[PDB]
């Protein structure tokens, strides 16, 4: 009972793009050099902003809204960061160098060095932008990668709730498995061999483990930051940090 | 109570 | 080089063949447990069991070819997630349990002697159950444990390039036993992104365990070997 | 140099 599976390739492809949220600009104001609250309150004003879009992509995502909310909940609240910079990372390809948090908030390594801390972040985020641009990653693929992180982040912490015992998702398993199939047809339609396309398949996937360190990373900075309180945090981000620590 | 849980629900 | 003219059998053998030894824990019955003890037990298992890690590494087809730099920082980032994946595959047959040591078998009850620690056991008891499911292979797993060590520090540090070529050989034997235990194209592609993504269920493992270690440090619970300190301080 | 360093050596 859910139209996701009966998608094709094709299908899928077009409904994930056409699932894709818009591009946010940041609060205008020239005024150069940025201190570390600056900085911070444009970070995460920019943030709370592209997760209300980020709700909206979720339920486009064949399949998301077949899950319980409880369940579309679970999966947001683990993988909400995974989301935001992936997306940063495919924003920011086409400028080497550089981190295109919006078309006007376009930051080197060294303006990272306004938040303490920040720059080891800035710089695992441009590795792996550098790691895209250079794989020639194309937008089909982003889009896949980027569900992928969705559905697959929280799938294994859906703990029963006395024993906490893993509880199975086998709705949630097919789903991700079409994602493979999409993703293999696209590798195919552009001209790779088998095992061209079986070695840029796992390429892609173990990018999505650097992308989880990130998270990680990023989540404990900003816990850093909330707890220096230099940056008044939206109440959903705080929600958002507090489903973690 | 989550603001997510309405953004979800719409 | 060598590593790239290895036949898909060839990595195998070689990777079967490395394997480290599992180890015994100290794990006296007649001592009751406490956060302090159990703490000790797990932290010196994990002190040894680096020893042999730092030796199989050596043995991964293509490792000795980095230089020392790369090595030291290859095993920097990925000895946690190493030492949990072999935890989980171990455990793999006996559900409800951690099978740390074959005399040390710790349920998550078991967990709560030790503050912050039983969220870790949940995580880690949900990656055997995980491994259970799709019954993964020995031989699966000897592929993945090496993925590890040559995909969590790439990024983070040309031979970069020769890191990827290894790793391409390792898919490209994983897809061979796949296909050789007569899965179809589209069940091999598909087995092979499942065992990806738990990989980064396995990095998550890690960097919480890593967290949850530091704070056992400063909260000097229980002596710390000058290895596993060496380890543990070169993520912050 | 640290002890891993000297490990890998040996
Ligand atoms: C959500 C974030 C807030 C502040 C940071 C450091 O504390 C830096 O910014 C990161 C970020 C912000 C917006 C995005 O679209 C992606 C990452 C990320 C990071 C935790
Ligand atoms: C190396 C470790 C020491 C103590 C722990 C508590 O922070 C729990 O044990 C973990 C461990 C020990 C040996 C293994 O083979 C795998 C994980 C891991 C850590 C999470």
């Amino acid at each position: 009972n859910s139209l996701a599976l009966s998608l094709t390739a094709d299908q899928m492809v077009s409904a994930l793009l056409d699932a894709e949220p818009p591009i946010l600009y940041s609060e205008y104001d020239p005024t150069r050099p940025f201190s570390e609250a600056s900085m911070m309150g444009l970070l995460t004003n920019l943030a709370d902003r592209e997760l209300v879009h980020m709700i909206n992509w979720a339920k486009r995502v064949p399949g998301f809204v077949d899950l319980t909310l409880h369940d579309q909940v679970h999966l947001l609240e683990c993988a909400w960061l995974e989301i935001l910079m992936i997306g940063l990372v495919w924003r920011s390809m086409e400028h080497p160098g550089k981190l295109l948090f919006a078309p006007n908030l376009l930051l080197d390594r060294n303006q990272g060095k306004c938040v303490e801390g920040m720059v080891e972040i800035f710089d695992m985020l441009l590795a792996t932008s550098s790691r895209f641009r250079m794989m020639n990653l194309q937008g089909e693929e982003f889009v896949c990668l980027k569900s992928i992180i969705l559905l697959n982040s929280g799938v294994y912490t859906f703990l029963s709730s006395t024993l906490k015992s893993l509880e199975e998702k086998d709705h949630i398993h097919r789903v991700l498995d079409k994602i493979t199939d999409t993703l293999i047809h696209l590798m195919a339609k552009a001209g790779l061999t088998l095992q061209q396309q079986h070695q840029r398949l796992a390429q892609l996937l173990l990018i999505l483990s650097h992308i989880r360190h990130m998270s990680n990373k990023g989540m404990e900075h900003l816990y850093s930051m909330k707890c220096k309180n230099v940056v008044p945090l939206s109440d959903l981000l705080l929600e958002m940090l507090d489903a973690h620590r | 109570h989550k603001i997510l849980h309405r953004l979800l629900q719409d």
